[PDB]
């Protein structure tokens, strides 16, 4: 519980750093998929 | 646990990083 | 401890950061 | 138990990943 | 405390560290960047100024003296 209440920061962090290179890499393959457009 | 506290104050860094390059 | 679906996303991302960056 | 190992082994691998973006940066 | 849980927490530490040192190094980029900036608004103002001044110096002496003969 307590242990918990002390890395529940550290797994919020985590998290929020994968969805943010989840959500860059999705954006970078858009952009791809424009250039072979191109 | 020093380690442990380390790694969360490591994690919550690169976070707090990532968030303020999300506003930008 | 690992069951929490919270720990469960969190690892399969840092797998899916590694897979990625390779 | 494939935590410990597998994502002992992931942080690992993104520690020397960066470690060698920082040895090659500090050629260029 | 396997070595690889070690080496995967000094891993963390070492990715938190180069994120700070190049955010210190980025502001400090910034600050020259900024530099260059106030420069370049400075010499707007003053280049448009000159550009006035010197089209009117070459010019307005002619111009009134011939407007005065009018």
């Amino acid at each position: 519980q307590e242990l918990f209440n002390e890395l529940k920061p550290a797994v919020d962090g985590a998290n929020f750093i994968v969805n943010h290179m989840r959500d860059q890499n999705n954006y970078n393959e858009e952009k791809d998929s424009w250039n072979r457009v191109a | 646990l020093p380690e442990l506290r380390e790694v969360v104050s490591s994690i919550s860094y690169i976070a707090r990083q990532l968030q303020e390059q999300e506003d930008h | 401890l690992i069951k929490h679906p919270e720990v469960k996303s969190a690892i399969e991302g840092i797998k899916y950061i590694a897979e990625t960056m390779k | 138990a494939p935590e410990v190992r597998c994502c002992v082994d992931a942080v690992n691998f993104v520690a020397e990943s960066t470690r060698d973006q920082e040895a090659t940066g500090e050629e260029v | 405390k396997h070595p690889e849980v070690k080496s995967a927490i000094e891993g963390i530490k070492y990715i938190a560290e180069t994120m700070k040192s190049d955010q210190e190094s980025n502001n400090a980029a910034a600050e020259w960047k900024y530099v260059a900036m106030v420069m370049d608004h400075i010499l707007l103002g003053v280049f448009m100024l000159v550009c006035i001044i010197g089209t009117l110096a070459v010019f307005a002496g002619r111009l009134i003296e011939l407007n005065q003969q009018g």
